[PDB]
């Protein structure tokens, strides 16, 4: 059976007869840089930001979790907001997946 | 040459576009005239009832109001006649002149 | 042949524009008769109330100004509604007849 | 030949569309000169003493009592008083309105020649 | 690195169109609710100001007829959307006071704000586009 190299990240799948759900990136990981003007004016919405973020990947894990599938395949990178509500979801998570892991 | 009767029924083209929102105008302010007509002739309360042009509004009594408010919308309504006929005009001198442009530069 | 759709995909497209001065013109107006209607309420309503526009004012009383506030508030949002439904209805209409045609 | 007229099509139809707001402008300007004299149609003919509600400020309307009809303002120069009567006023209105329409009619050939030549342009790069 | 400097640039150009919407529509009420205090607040009556004045009424733009003023005390003030209502000077006075303190703040509260929410746009477009 399929064998990939990819690491496992989270725990085990809540059942092996998983619904397996194959995204080609659904998760994120977040660094900027200097803008238009340099440097944005304020931190706060940095910080405003940052709180729907977590929430977003909240219940990307919760609507995969009713939807019935209890594996994600993830070809982007791994949020951290996204994996700790992965744990208690009992969803197995792989942090990164190629071209040919996808197809 | 024949180039230059060309551009005189294209030239006549924009004239009649001119000519038919002249009409979208005149028929609109023939009822909206016939409008506030119909609204201070709807009331039997008051007698007081203010005309005016800009900002000012004078007092009068309605009666000599309504009937100057009647020839309000008779201008408006005699305008529509003029134009329209007008409008006719345009289009039958340049749809015509169309007739002898595009079948004999492609004969 | 791929023309006669890709090019009436276009003429859909300009109608949505040609939808799009009719509907929002109604829609400014609705908002400014949520604003007076609101106003003349709080205020006292004993004293006569008049209809001032742009070149006539009739000498009224409340019970005349009130109705037509709350009577061109409903006109105006089924309007909306109604120039919506027309016009996407046009853009249906002229792809079959570009289909029926240049075949 | 044809990129350059491409170039030059869009070109002509800005200096139309600037033309034809400045067309679009001074319509406003007599359109108050139509108003102003309309107004004054009634000031004469009505009497003295009718009640007149105008513009303190904007949206706000003082009421006031009506005298000398035969006497106006006339708001000309660069913003200067001058009191006319009621009867010079209408001379100068429509001297106004027949001068607001010489502003116009100096442009409006010059508007449908760039018009004309864009469309030029258009036959041009079509033949 | 220059290259995600330059997507940063265009991303934070554009977002700034569509503050100056919003701004020019608060922009727009200020002077018109600003006309509406300083003339009253300066006459403050017929009643107030200590019978019969002079005036030189607005009929138009340009024509203004004089004539001895003297009305009765009441201000038929203009609402909108046909409707009229006669007021007096302490309704007209403290309603439009209200509305001139927040015309300023409606302006200057959102003028910051607008600014940040053009930092969320280009912010937000970035981070995509360099994870996937």
């Amino acid at each position: 059976g399929m064998v990939f190299k990819k690491e496992t990240e989270g725990d085990v799948t809540s059942v092996k007869d998983a619904k397996i759900a194959v995204y080609s990136c659904p998760f994120d990981g977040m660094i900027t840089e200097t803008k238009g003007t340099v440097l944005i004016k304020t931190a706060e919405e940095l910080m405003n930001f940052s709180k729907g973020e977590e929430n977003l990947m909240d219940a990307q894990v919760k609507a995969i979790a009713d939807t019935g599938a209890n594996v994600v395949v993830t070809g982007g990178k791994v949020a951290d907001m996204a994996l700790h509500y992965a744990n208690k979801y009992n969803i197995m998570l792989v942090r990164l997946n190629s071209k040919w892991d996808l197809r | 040459a024949f180039t230059e009767l060309q551009a005189k029924v294209i030239d006549t083209q924009q004239k009649v576009k001119l000519a038919d929102i002249q009409i979208e105008q005149l028929n609109r302010t023939k009822k909206h005239a016939h409008l506030t007509d119909t609204e201070i002739m709807t009331l039997v309360d008051e007698t007081n009832m203010y005309e005016g042009v800009g900002r000012m509004f004078i007092l009068q009594s309605k009666e000599a109001i309504h009937s100057q408010l009647l020839e309000k919308q008779k201008i408006a309504e005699e305008k529509i006649k003029e134009l329209e006929q007008k409008k006719s005009y345009l289009e039958r001198s340049v749809k015509e002149a169309e007739d002898n442009i595009r079948e004999m530069l492609m004969a | 042949s791929a023309e006669q759709v890709i090019a009436g995909f276009n003429r859909l497209r300009q109608e949505q524009r040609g939808l799009a001065s009719k509907a929002a013109e109604l829609e400014m107006e609705l908002n400014e008769h949520s604003l007076v209607i609101d106003t003349l309420k709080e205020v006292d309503e004993t004293r006569k109330c008049y209809r001032m526009v742009g070149g006539v004012l009739v000498e009224r009383t409340v019970k005349e100004v009130l109705p037509a506030l709350e009577n061109n508030k409903e006109q105006i949002q089924k309007i909306i509604e109604t120039l919506t439904q027309q016009l996407q209805a046009k853009g249906k209409e002229l792809n079959e007849f570009r289909e029926k045609h240049n075949i | 030949n044809l990129p350059q007229l491409e170039m030059l099509k869009n070109q002509l139809d800005q200096e139309v569309e600037f033309l034809s707001t400045s067309i679009a402008q001074l319509k406003v300007v007599q359109t108050k000169y139509v108003e102003a004299k309309d107004c004054l149609n009634v000031l004469n003919k009505s009497n003295e003493g009718k009640e007149l509600l105008v513009p303190l400020t904007s949206s706000m309307y003082v009421p006031g009592k009506l005298h000398d009809v035969e006497h106006v303002l006339i708001d000309v120069g660069t913003g200067y008083y001058v009191e006319k009567t009621a009867e010079d006023a209408k001379d100068f209105f429509k001297r106004k309105i027949d001068f607001l329409t010489k502003q116009m009619e100096k442009i409006q050939p010059a508007l449908q020649e760039k018009h004309a030549m864009k469309q030029a342009v258009m036959e041009m790069m079509s033949q | 690195v220059l290259k995600k400097l330059d997507e940063q640039y265009q991303k934070y150009k554009f977002m700034e169109l569509n503050l100056a919407q919003k701004k020019r529509r608060l922009k727009g009420q200020i002077p018109e609710i600003k006309q509406t205090l300083e003339i009253l607040k300066y006459m403050q009556k017929k009643k107030e100001s200590t019978n019969s004045m002079e005036t030189r009424f607005l009929l138009a733009d340009n024509l203004y007829c004089k004539a001895s003023v003297p009305p009765t005390d009441k201000m038929c003030l203009w609402l909108g959307a046909n409707v009229m209502l006669e007021y007096d000077i302490d309704e007209a006075q403290a309603l439009l006071e209200k509305n001139l303190s927040t015309a300023t703040k409606n302006l200057d509260s959102l003028e910051e704000d607008l600014d940040f929410l053009r930092d969320q746009f280009t912010t937000t477009e970035v981070n995509m586009a360099r994870v996937y």
